DNA sequence: CTGTCCTCTGGC
DNA sequence: GCCAGAGACAGCGAGTCAGCAA
RNA sequence: UGCUGACU
């Protein structure tokens, strides 16, 4: 009988220090605890009445012994006051801005006061109150703020419970933030002008006031009891009635002893950390006690005492926090380090507790079992055990399991009785199990823990649990002699389980309401789809691949008897007759054909009731692969339109195509995937097995696979292709690398290799890459010329007959990267994306020359390991398969710390009742769940090109799902009137950014006001002398209520799911699907009409099917789509050119939020006019940055006469692409770098111990050194300067000083932009467009050309720069379009519903806030944000405002023993009396 | 003094018969150090050219 | 394994009946799938075991070392032309009937003799089963090793995908009724976990800060819940618990 | 009066799992079971006959509730 | 790899000392192994493998 | 080994 | 008062099995 | 607890 009693709230606040006191036992005094054999010493820390600490003894404080008793609390008692090690910090800036004189704080009573009282609104919720505060504080101070803020306080109380919500703690955060950080620094004393008594603290444990005193905890606690007096009002709401003495220790608190566990340490037995600890403390106690009293009995004494102070300070700081004293050793880690880590309290028995009844084993391939059943070795049958209640109706079977023992099978280990408990039946005598096998049924009824009964259900678990489908419940198929766990291989890909020694945990539900939902929704048939894009997750693999390819193939065909026995050996049917087909051959020999062993097995699992599906669609073996021998025209045959590559399943009899993988498969919208969706997830379960099943006995029967040596050989004929292909290739080194060093293009071949060593040992390392990529795709196309030789035709044996082609061709295993490498080229090796690394002395290994040219000293491979690799190839072969390994690693390192930040913040957000998406608190992340609410899995078919499925299909998915009872209880007339006014209204309005207004409408007069009324008048007030006739005419000149140019200019209806609630109103779905809709009943309609088939479907029949269709996939109310979001961008990324890829830049996007980028860029097409096609051309050339450094032949300095000549480059190479000119350019030296020069020389030398002549007096007037220049004429000839300091300056090669700054010094550049680029073409469709890309990030600085480029269709990676000039909306999509585009350069493809919600949580609050650390200072919930990182900070913050935590979150509903607040727990049942 | 080492850990370990192979190549084993078994960076893991003949390129643990 | 790195584990022991027999009477003793070779390209199991039955034919041993057969010279060339003067078959297939139906297979399989290594890693090593048994006496949760009885770990990865799923009862039994449950009672008015105290021996807890029994309410919590509060309060934090 | 008229699937679990935790502590059942010793294959069999006499209480995210009938809810 | 992994039983009184009961030698192997006798020492047995999909229980990696 | 804090310090 | 100098400072995937020494 | 091996 349970406590029954239930938590609403847990708050951290801090205690007394006086009601300590009566939480306690009794004072610790003895140091030495263990005793001389290892028992508790009396008074010790471990003691008799802080607890029996073992069961061996009983406490004194309550007779009780271990196991049953909550321990007690002591205290060390100290000798004097300690500070307080958390509150620490805190004290010293109390202190700081103070003034220790007049004892109150330095601020102006301005911020005090006004702070105040926007904590005093806080309080409550009222949010504007804080900016009307300052507003009105700024426009005018007691008296004037408190009116308001009492008022505000008046009228918005009842809203103390609405205030513990985001928005409301970011802003009392960001405020008390701000303060401690701006306002607390030493300052002059306003009432006395001297009152900076300096407290400046040296390391903790150590504050010192100037006149270089010691503050003595004493003289500090004084000083804050009686600052407190003076600044209290404003400190109470600082800190929560916070005491100035909780700052302050007079004591320590032993925690009770059964916490504090003796466990054993190098040469000691009986030793915990802990107890070291204050044992140190206690041990200094014992000193400081002795020299008080050596005073008693009365500079060395006093400072002794001071130095036992900082020493017993630092004792008390590692007691709190291992490393906050860094110079004391003996020091075991502290509470800091027991809460706040990975091993730590939270992220270890807090969040990852250790269960009972779980096995876990070593997992066997089945085969032989159900989809949905996992199969125990009755080891853990006979130990695992389900407690089932004896009732009327199961005392007979429970009681043959207390008769069958604890050994035999279906037996049982105990039977817990009524108000006693656990009498084993464990005993072999069979006899007292027979006693007791009666008593049953002789309050609540005896259970008996029974073993597992060949039903149960099961949760397996395979340990990187990445996904949903990673948990999965099974039905305990017992197996007899085994300790492995037997699971079928289409539950493989869900887990990840390999058969290569795969151990997998087996988790035992006990509760009968577990039971419930293990059987409902964490089945394993529910899991058919991935949440991520709601693609199949189970399906068949491997040689169930190849089998029902080559038996579904045209030319098989079976006699009655081969027939029969592979379909009841499919079926292996229970129930009912085999309804077997007709010969297709009937005559010479009646035969069958193999495709008709498939339709007879797919008529006979579909459900009785329900009929035989149609469906049509592509097989993955292409319609080319058969193409054998070269293929001619027949004029009127489409050769597609009988061929093996279209599946035709007519009332499921398979009439046409392979069923490959596309099928049977992981593949969406094959034959599975239609069961799956028409009869349920059952049905589909059931097809894989019995499909399995069948294409097993095919091969084991019939037929045979292997793979041979005759399968990967290759035709003679065709080897001496690829050998004369491979002897052309050794010859392509000296041009590559030649004509990518942009060289002579002949008549050196000795300064290419010095040009290439020279690039080799550069230091940017930029002409080096250059070479290996123009090397490496002169490889690439040798590589392609020899595949083509041998691969597709110069096989021994072709694809119907080939059995490697025909495993990767059919998707059973490997791909066409792996027959190839096998056979006819092994490749170029890559590494990082470069070839192979040279050693230093220019060689990539010892046995190939220095700067070698051939291909083949690069790692290009052109061997194959149908006959080996040699040595040197080995070895890169080697590099490259090692730095996968490497590089896996450190990935997986990478992206496991990703997902756990994204999984730790979008946790929360759960569907709602009322179809919105509310974190914990009830903030709205979204009004409707994918924008149109819709969960992944359920829209799959309600794509367009997937109608025509459920058109043929109707009669079977109205009968099995919807039926005639929905289709006739559904109104329409609300949904459908506004459909029709939204139509009416872009019917009127084909421009819908065209600016509608009434006044505007009334421009139509525009000719009869332009005509003679307005010829005379002048801008009156600006406007016109036009404009003000049609003013008056409008303004008071028409009807009063008649004037109705407002109708014909109003908005266009809001969309139908914003105001019909699309779940509970019919025909309510989205302006998007209605649209596809429209389209299909328009192309659907004009398809009956020439059909030559029957359709007894009306066009508004399949309306109302799709508008039921649509409804119901509706992402039912407890969703937590979070979750599922966090989990769908994990898992892709933890398993999977001159911007960033990969980890690296989802960790810019989601976990950093930073506003610096490693690669910024920009792209705004170009307006497609003549005019602008010119401009752009000076406009790429205008943004380019120009640098001094980039324009200069050398520098001739001559030294404390200090000469510079910088004999600037020729105009005939860096004018062409740079828009620069001498005159500026030399302009720029005489007003910007000349006296930069000087500045640096000061920089140096503060730390050390008729024309001609205006510019050159300008120059002179503003700078005291240089004398002199030059000038040039003739295009800058020789322009130097001279400089001196004639007295005493470092006269050393300061050429490095006018070099160093003679980089850095750019001549001109937009700011942020650092070069542009038109990319010629950029669409197919509407080839011509033109895009202006930039590598860096400035987008004001492009507005001034919004004729030459388009400014609408600007996009930057950027997103606080978007975020900054067009708004959050504009960001949230950025955002959006940034995850989508980084994963798609893996072929990836995440659900857009996923990351629309992520970049709504993450742009939810005005600003684009990172996904990290720092993002959940702003959150609600105390227990949470310290289960994530930081523990102790947000320990320390939590308890230091008294915040209040609402056990809502899911980690503050687990660290309590709650029920998570969605899913499942979302509602009551309220038993009715 | 760490005896110009830079490593104060894994210096000596167990050598396991459970094979001859397992034995004899521990007798052959170089260890590149044992800090670098927690480092962001993967550099010291690349199998360079220069240790050919001296290192095998196979014979590496997989983990 | 192989000595080729293809490692796996015994999946069955097919009866030698039900094996598929070859046409010279023999009938393998390991079936291996041949689908681990086009992903995996160890192209050098399939010429030990054409190398290996030559050798077994011919009573003769042949080396495997690296490097010593080129293009030009091959070894599947080699190794097939010493079978087909076995008179086995150059390509290293024989044909074989089907042990089960007794039909000679469509398709003539590979079979040869290779070389098996046993590992060292047995179910028997690895398997591990608990009910009820020990528990860490800090936290009250099960002992973490297999040795010990020891329970397996949940994690916050699986509790983060088990929420996923909408069970908050299967989270509820796995955290909470099977690793740590108990029934700390507290002080409804004070809110405290550590105020109430039992007497000496009607046993009545009774609010040590204030004096009254009728205040007294059991909750059912965590057993580390409890410890956090107690190692809280050793800071001087207090946890006040708002009891409904 | 204002959500959904059908029953979730995490409300048919719960429920299901709440009448079989019933049925299993001696609870009459309403339903002439047929030789089933499962107290989930009841409650399904319950459930499909429509005598389940719970209350759904679904919680809105400011406090407010509805209170449905088992009966009441169309099961899907 | 459970190999023959010393010929002095009787003597050692290690923790685990893995045996094969009847090991045999490659018939395919390289020379060097027949250098450092590792006869001496064998490590596995020699099977008659027969590459075909014919159970429906070896696939994935399974035997 | 990286990016923000973030608390000085220091110069201006 | 404006914004570099830093100089701390915190984070760094999940699960599992042993042995040995202190 | 630690540290040295190893498994997916
Ligand atoms: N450190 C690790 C190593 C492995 N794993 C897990 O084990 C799986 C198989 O490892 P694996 O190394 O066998 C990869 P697989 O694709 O199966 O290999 P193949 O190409 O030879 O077929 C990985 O995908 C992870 O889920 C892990 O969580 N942590
Ligand atoms: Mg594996
Ligand atoms: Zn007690
Ligand atoms: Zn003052
Ligand atoms: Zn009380």
């Amino acid at each position: 009988n349970m406590p029954w009693r239930r938590l609403q709230g847990i708050s951290f606040g801090m205690y007394s220090a006086e009601e300590l006191k009566k939480l306690s036992v009794k004072s610790i005094t003895n140091p030495r605890y263990l005793d001389s054999l290892g028992n508790p010493s009396a008074n010790g820390l471990y003691d008799l009445a802080l607890g029996p600490a073992d069961s061996k003894e009983v406490c004194s404080t309550c007779v009780q012994d271990f196991s049953n008793c909550s321990g007690h609390l002591g205290h060390i008692e100290l000798p004097l006051t300690v500070y307080n090690p958390l509150l620490f910090d805190k004290l010293y800036l109390l202190l700081r801005g103070s003034c220790l004189n007049c004892h109150m704080l330095t601020c102006p009573r301005a911020v005090i006061h006004l702070l105040l009282c926007q904590l005093r609104v806080l309080e409550v919720g009222a949010l504007q109150a804080v900016y009307e505060l300052e507003r009105i504080l700024n426009r005018f101070i007691r008296e004037e703020l408190e009116q308001y803020t009492t008022e505000i306080v008046q009228n918005n109380l009842l809203g103390s419970q609405g205030a513990h919500v985001k928005n409301v703690c970011e802003s009392k955060s960001k405020l008390i933030a701000l303060f401690w950080k701006a306002h607390m620094n030493a300052k002059r004393c306003p009432h006395c002008k001297t009152g900076r008594s300096v407290v400046r603290k040296e390391h903790n444990s150590k504050l010192t006031i100037t006149f270089r005193g010691y503050l003595t905890p004493t003289s500090a606690r004084e000083h804050l009891s009686a600052l407190w007096k003076n600044e209290g009002f404003f400190l109470n709401y600082l800190f929560s009635r916070f005491n100035p003495s909780v700052f302050f220790l007079d004591f320590l608190v032993v925690p009770p002893s059964r916490y504090r566990p003796v466990s054993r340490l190098g040469d000691q037995m009986f030793t915990n950390g802990q107890t070291v600890n204050l044992q140190a403390v206690m041990k200094d106690v014992v000193l400081i006690r002795k020299l008080l009293a050596l005073m008693a009995q009365e500079q060395s004494l006093i400072d002794k005492l001071y130095n036992i102070w900082i020493r017993l300070q630092s004792h008390v700081n590692i007691v709190f926090d291992s490393e906050m004293d860094k110079l004391m050793m003996d020091k075991y880690p502290g509470i800091r380090q027991i809460l706040e880590k990975k091993e730590g309290l939270f992220r270890k028995h807090m969040m990852g507790k250790r269960v009972d009844y779980a096995a876990r084993s070593v997992i066997c391939p089945d085969m032989y079992i159900n989809t949905n059943e996992i199969g125990i070795p009755m080891v853990f049958a006979t130990k695992l055990t389900y407690p089932q209640p004896v009732t009327p109706w199961n005392v007979q079977e429970l009681r043959q399991a207390v008769i069958n023992g604890p050994n035999v099978h279906p037996g049982a280990s105990m039977v817990i009785n009524e108000d006693g408990s656990r009498t084993a039946l464990s005993a072999v005598d069979m006899t007292q199990r027979e006693a007791v096998a009666k008593q049953l049924l002789t309050q609540g009824t005896k259970i008996v823990c029974r073993h597992v009964k060949n039903g149960d259900i099961l949760l397996l678990n395979r340990q990187p649990t990445l996904h949903r489908p990673s948990i999965q419940a099974h039905r305990a198929r017992i197996l007899p002699e085994e300790k492995v766990l037997r699971l079928h291989y289409a539950n493989c890909k869900a887990y990840n389980a390999d058969f290569d020694g795969d151990e997998m945990n087996a988790h035992f539900p006990q509760s009968e309401l577990g039971r419930a939902e293990a059987y409902v929704l964490a089945c394993t048939d529910q899991q058919y789809l991935v949440p991520k894009d709601g693609q199949p997750l189970a399906g068949l693999i491997q040689d169930h691949m190849v089998s029902g390819a080559s038996m579904t193939t045209r030319g098989c065909f079976f006699t009655r008897e081969h027939y029969m026995e592979l379909v009841y050996r499919g079926l292996t049917d229970k129930v009912g007759r085999v309804k077997l087909l007709s010969p297709s051959i009937l005559k010479p020999f009646p035969l069958w054909t193999g495709k008709q062993v498939v339709s007879t097995l797919l008529i006979n699992i579909i459900p009785e009731d329900h009929i035989p599906l149609n469906l049509s669609g592509k097989a993955k073996i292409t319609g080319k692969a058969w193409v054998k021998e070269t293929p001619r025209s027949v004029p009127g045959f489409n050769p597609d339109s009988m061929c093996e590559s279209q599946v035709i399943i007519r009332e499921g009899e398979l009439l046409c195509g392979v069923l490959d993988k596309a099928h049977y498969g992981s593949s969406a919208y094959g034959l599975v995937h239609c069961c799956y969706e028409i009869y349920g997830g059952e049905t589909s379960g059931k097809v894989l097995t019995c499909l399995a099943r069948l294409f097993t006995a095919y091969l084991q029967l019939y037929r045979g696979f292997t793979l041979g040596v005759e399968d990967i050989l290759v035709k003679p004929k065709a080897d001496v292709k690829r050998q004369r292909i491979i002897e052309e290739s050794t010859h392509c080194g000296p041009q590559a690398v030649r004509a990518a060093l942009n060289l002579p293009e002949a008549a050196s071949y000795d300064e290419v290799r010095g040009k290439w060593q020279d690039a080799h040992l550069g230091k940017d390392q930029r002409d080096f890459n250059m070479i290996d990529l123009k090397f490496k795709e002169e490889v690439n196309h040798y590589s392609n010329e020899i595949n083509k030789a041998c691969m597709p035709f110069g096989l021994h044996r072709q694809f119907p007959e080939n059995s490697l082609q025909m495993m990767v061709q059919s998707g059973a295993k490997g791909s066409t990267v792996n027959t190839m490498q096998i056979s006819c080229l092994l490749g170029q090796i890559e590494l990082e994306g470069r070839r192979p690394p040279l050693m230093a002395s220019g060689k990539s290994l010892p046995c190939f020359e220095p700067y070698e040219f051939t291909p083949r000293a690069g790692g290009f491979v052109t061997g194959r390991f149908l006959t080996g690799i040699k040595p040197p190839e080995f070895f890169f072969h080697c590099m490259a398969g090692r730095e996968g390994l490497v590089d896996t690693a450190v990935k997986t390192s990478r992206s496991g710390y990703l997902q756990r930040c994204i999984i730790k913040h979008l946790e929360g957000l759960v569907v709602q009742y009322d179809l919105t998406v509310r974190d914990s608190d009830g903030s709205v992340v979204q009004f409707l769940y994918g924008e149109d609410g819709l969960d992944i899995p359920k829209t799959q078919f309600l794509q367009p090109k997937q109608f025509p499925f459920l058109a043929s299909n109707y009669e079977v998915i109205m009968k099995s799902q919807h039926l005639h009872e929905v289709l006739s209880r559904a109104d329409p007339k609300k949904a459908l009137h506004h459909f029709r006014a939204i139509k009416k209204w872009q019917s009127k309005h084909p421009n819908t950014l065209l600016r509608r207004g009434a006044f505007l409408s009334y421009s139509q007069k525009i000719q009869e006001a332009v005509k003679a009324l307005k010829l005379e008048s002048e801008n009156r007030n600006g406007r016109s002398p036009g404009t003000q006739e049609m003013l008056r005419m409008w303004y008071e000149l028409d009807e009063e209520s008649r004037r109705k140019y407002q109708k014909k200019a109003a908005a266009c209806p809001d969309p139908s799911l914003s105001v019909w609630r699309p779940d509970i109103y019919f025909a309510s779905v989205s302006e998007t699907f209605e649209t596809k809709v429209d389209d299909y009943s328009q192309e659907w309609a004009a398809q009956t009409e020439k059909s030559y088939e029957k359709s007894e479907l009306s066009l508004d029949r399949l309306r109302t099917l799709l508008q039921l269709k649509w409804q119901r996939s509706l992402c039912e109310p407890g969703e937590a789509v979070g979750l599922l979001a966090a989990q769908s961008i994990g898992e892709p990324s933890t398993q999977m050119m001159n911007v960033t890829l990969g980890i690296p830049r989802l960790r810019e996007i989601l976990m950093v939020a930073s506003a610096n980028i490693k690669t910024p860029m920009m792209s705004v097409p170009v307006l497609n006019t003549k005019k602008a096609l010119k401009r752009v051309k000076s406009l790429k050339k205008q943004l380019t940055r120009v640098c001094l450094g980039e324009v200069l032949q050398k520098i001739d300095v001559q030294e404390q006469v200090y000469q510079l000549r910088f004999q600037f480059l020729p105009h005939a190479y860096y004018q062409q692409e740079k828009c620069l000119r001498p005159e500026d350019i030399l302009r720029f030296m005489e007003t910007r770098f000349f006296k930069l020069l000087m500045e640096s020389i000061k920089k140096k030398n503060n730390k050390a111990s008729e024309a001609m002549e205006r510019r050159v007096q300008a120059v002179r007037e503003i700078h005291p050194f240089i004398d002199d220049y030059q000038y040039d004429t003739e295009e800058s000839l020789w322009c130097q300067v001279t400089v001196k300091l004639p007295l005493m300056k470092i006269n050393f090669d300061m050429s490095s000083l006018v070099v160093s700054l003679a980089h850095g010094a750019v001549i001109y550049a937009t700011k942020g932009i650092t070069r542009c680029l038109l990319n010629e073409t950029t669409n197919n469709k509407n080839e011509k467009e033109l895009v202006l890309n930039t590598e860096g990030i400035n987008l004001p600085e492009l507005f001034k050309y919004a004729e030459v480029l388009d400014l609408r269709r600007l996009y930057s990676n950027d997103i606080h720069a978007i975020a900054n000039t067009y708004g959050i909306e504009a960001a949230l999509r950025v955002i959006e379009k940034e995850i989508k585009d980084v994963f798609a350069v893996y072929g990836i493809a995440v659900d857009p519903r996923h990351l629309s919600l992520v970049a709504d949580y993450m742009c939810f609050e005005g600003v684009y806030k990172p996904l990290n650390r720092f993002g959940i200072r702003s959150n609600s919930s105390p227990l949470q944000q310290m289960t994530f990182e930081t523990s102790f900070q947000f320990l320390k913050q939590a308890t230091m405002l008294g915040s209040h935590d609402e056990l809502r979150s899911p980690s503050a509903c687990l660290v309590v023993g709650k029920v998570v607040r969605g899913g499942t727990g979302l509602f009551e049942l309220k038993q009715p009396l | 003094t760490g005896l110009g080492l830079l490593q104060d850990s894994g210096l000596c370990v167990v050598a396991d018969k459970l094979n001859f192979i397992r034995y004899l190549s521990h007798f052959r084993c170089v260890h590149r150090g044992a800090d670098f078994a927690k480092m962001r960076t993967t550099t010291v893991r690349r199998l360079l050219p220069e240790s050919w003949g001296f290192l095998c390129p196979v014979h590496t643990p997989d983990g | 394994a192989s000595r080729h790195g293809q490692k796996g584990i015994l999946s069955r022991l097919w009866p030698a009946e039900d094996m598929p027999f070859t046409e010279s009477g023999m009938v393998p003793d390991i079936l291996f799938n041949p689908h681990g070779f086009p992903s995996r390209m160890t192209i050098g199991m399939l010429i030990e075991s054409m190398a290996g039955k030559s050798a077994a034919l011919h009573g003769l041993c042949h080396d495997a070392t690296p490097f010593i057969f080129s293009e030009e010279n091959s070894a599947l060339e080699y190794f097939g032309e010493m079978l087909k003067a076995a008179g086995y078959n150059f390509y290293g297939t024989e044909r074989l009937y089907s042990g089960i139906s007794g039909l000679e297979l469509e398709a003539d399989i590979f079979i040869g003799v290779v070389y098996y290594q046993r590992l060292r890693h047995m179910v028997s090593d690895k398997f591990q089963v608990r009910t009820t048994g020990a528990r860490d006496r800090v936290t009250n949760q099960p002992i973490g090793g297999r040795n010990v009885q020891g329970g397996i770990r949940f994690g916050e990865m699986e509790r983060d995908a088990l929420l996923a799923h909408g069970t908050s009862f299967l989270l509820h039994d796995r955290l909470f009724n099977c690793s740590d449950r108990s029934v700390a009672h507290v002080c409804v008015k004070c809110g405290s976990l550590l105020s109430p105290l039992l007497e000496k021996p009607n046993r009545k807890y009774n609010c040590t800060l204030c004096s009254r029994s009728d205040t007294i309410d059991t909750v059912s919590v965590p057993y580390v819940f409890r410890y956090f509060v107690a190692e809280l309060a050793a800071m001087n934090i207090k946890v006040k618990l708002d009891v409904v | 009066r204002i959500t959904t008229p059908y029953m979730t699937k995490y409300e048919r679990a719960r429920v299901l799992g709440t009448r079989a935790l019933q049925i299993a502590m001696c609870a009459p059942v309403m339903v002439e079971l047929e030789g089933e010793t499962d107290p989930l294959l009841i409650a399904m069999k319950e459930l499909k006959a429509r005598k389940i006499p719970i209350i759904i209480r679904r919680y809105l995210p400011d406090g407010s509730y509805e209170d449905w009938g088992v009966d009441e809810l169309i099961i899907t | 790899t459970m190999g023959f992994p010393l010929l002095t039983y009787q003597d050692r009184s290690d923790n685990k000392l893995y045996r094969l009961q009847t090991p045999q030698s490659p018939l395919v192997r390289p020379s060097m192994y027949d250098y450092y006798d590792m006869d001496n020492y064998p490590i596995g047995t020699n099977a008659i493998v027969a590459v075909i999909s014919y159970t429906g229980y070896d696939m994935e990696d399974a035997m």
